[PDB]
């Protein structure tokens, strides 16, 4: 199957001072948002009709209650730790937790936490593991957290029992959107590049879904090794945009073409031809 | 410790004067999360701009997408204006088709 293979929840908790913290949260299938967290209500916003997967309304409400309690409890615990330790305000904590379906069918779960944009801890086989980047502060935090009754047990159930069944249910519920095929469009542009008599050609490819795509500058059947892929950028509405560049000598751009291959094209590759003397 | 935003301005479709399109501003690689982003038409803030909910990459850097419908012309100038703790003043990145 195509499209996303993982579900994760993220947390960003911003601590302004000892009495003021704010948390932002959301739920995602790979890079696609499916849940929002509404701080005004302490509940989740379901972005797609199928966002609850195969979960009952009661299970969805119990999970929202767990997150609501966690967000409140977490801010209180951090403010206490920050005071006991050498923590200067402001600071930000991030967390990510979820699971992914791999080839062969295994579902693997993960939980990572950061402080100041650096790794701080993770959960590896039901225990709190401090990250070396987190140093002594992470060792003390893990040792404190495991002392609170029920926490690690709740984490273990959510990660290893709840997440996998949720992921399967939501990948099936959302299949008509997650596994849809959207054709890209492509176009060429050019500009000067560093150095004498050098040109940079750009092949723009936009509007494709799912994310895997192949774009290469070519000379007939010869793939140009010099093709540089930019980072894949999002469009609104679950499609992507990519730039593939090639640096060439002036007077050597004629004969170049850009070829795009995508799952949506049914074997009909897009082929664009660069023309010289302003004939584009 | 703090990370300055990367700002990428691009249109959804190839630009054609008089044809409706979407203007995207992808702000990424920044830390901490607090940031102000505006899309501008001829130096003025566009009110009808939408944006993604906050997310972050594997290295913990935050990212956001801001977008709006726009109809490019020969004269009109579009840009993305960003303010963050790492920037002395708002940084303006012009859209160039
Ligand atoms: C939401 O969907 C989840 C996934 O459902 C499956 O996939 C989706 C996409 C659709 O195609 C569904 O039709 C399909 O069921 C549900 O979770 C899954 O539930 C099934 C059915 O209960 C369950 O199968 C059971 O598995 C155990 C063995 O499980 C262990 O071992 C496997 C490896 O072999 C491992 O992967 C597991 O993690 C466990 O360690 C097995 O003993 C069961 O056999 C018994 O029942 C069958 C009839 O079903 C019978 O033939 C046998 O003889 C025997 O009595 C049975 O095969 C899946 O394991 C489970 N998948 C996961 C990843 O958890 C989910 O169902 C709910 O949660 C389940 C854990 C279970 O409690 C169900 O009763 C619940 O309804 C569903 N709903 C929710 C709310 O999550
Ligand atoms: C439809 C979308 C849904 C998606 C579904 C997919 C599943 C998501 C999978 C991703 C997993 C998400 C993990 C989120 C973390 C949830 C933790 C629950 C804790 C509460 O539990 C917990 C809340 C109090 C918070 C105490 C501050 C410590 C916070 C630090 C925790 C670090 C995280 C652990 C890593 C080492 C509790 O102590 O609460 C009180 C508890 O509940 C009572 O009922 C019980 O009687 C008590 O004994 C317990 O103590
Ligand atoms: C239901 C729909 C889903 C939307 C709800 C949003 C969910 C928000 C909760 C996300 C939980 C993420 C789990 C990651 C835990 C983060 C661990 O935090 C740390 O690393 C603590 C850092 C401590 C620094 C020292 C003080
Ligand atoms: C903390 O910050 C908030 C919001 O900016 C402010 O209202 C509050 O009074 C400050 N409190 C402290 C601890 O000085
Ligand atoms: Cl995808
Ligand atoms: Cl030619
Ligand atoms: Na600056």
């Amino acid at each position: 199957f195509q499209g996303p293979t993982s579900f994760h929840v993220i947390q960003t908790s911003s601590f302004t001072n000892s009495t003021w913290a704010q948390t932002q949260g959301s739920g995602w299938l790979d890079d696609l948002q499916i849940h929002g967290w509404d701080s005004d209500s302490g509940t989740a916003i379901f972005l797609k009709p199928w966002s609850k997967g195969n979960f009952s309304d009661k299970e969805v409400a119990e999970l929202e209650e767990i997150f609501r309690v966690y967000i409140f409890g977490f801010a209180r615990e951090v403010q206490d730790f920050a005071g006991d330790f050498q923590m200067k305000y402001p600071f930000e904590i991030q967390g990510i937790a979820g699971c992914e379906l791999h080839s062969g069918g295994a579902i693997v779960s993960f939980l990572r936490g950061a402080l100041g944009g650096l790794d701080f801890l993770s959960v590896k086989n039901a225990s709190c593991v401090p990250s070396p980047e987190g140093g002594s502060r992470a060792q003390k935090f893990c040792a404190l957290i495991i002392q609170y009754q029920g926490i690690m047990e709740t984490v273990r159930i959510l990660l290893y029992e709840t997440c996998p069944r949720y992921l399967l249910g939501v990948l099936n519920a959302g299949k008509a959107d997650l596994q849809r095929q959207v054709k890209p469009e492509a176009w060429l542009s050019s500009g000067p590049s560093p150095g004498p008599g050098r040109l940079q050609l750009v092949c723009h490819v936009s509007g494709f879904y799912p994310k895997p795509v192949w774009v290469m500058w070519m000379r007939g059947e010869q793939e140009q090794q010099g093709t540089q892929l930019g980072d894949i950028l999002p469009n609104a509405n679950w499609t992507w945009y990519l730039r593939a560049t090639l640096d060439v000598a002036d007077g050597e751009a004629a004969g170049l073409s850009c070829r795009v291959k995508h799952s949506s094209l049914e074997g009909q590759d897009i082929i664009l031809y660069w023309r010289g003397s302003g004939l584009n | 410790i703090q990370r300055t935003p990367k700002i990428q301005v691009y249109s959804r479709h190839p630009a054609e004067n008089g044809k409706s399109n979407f203007l995207n501003c992808y702000v990424s690689g920044f830390h901490p999360s607090d940031i102000e982003v505006d899309l501008l038409k001829n130096g003025e803030r566009i009110e009808k701009v939408e944006h993604s909910d906050l997310s972050f990459s594997k290295d913990w850097s935050f990212y956001l997408l801001y977008y709006t419908e726009f109809t490019p012309t020969e004269k009109d100038e579009y840009a993305c204006r960003v303010n963050h703790v790492t920037l002395s003043q708002p940084k303006i990145v012009k859209w160039d088709r």
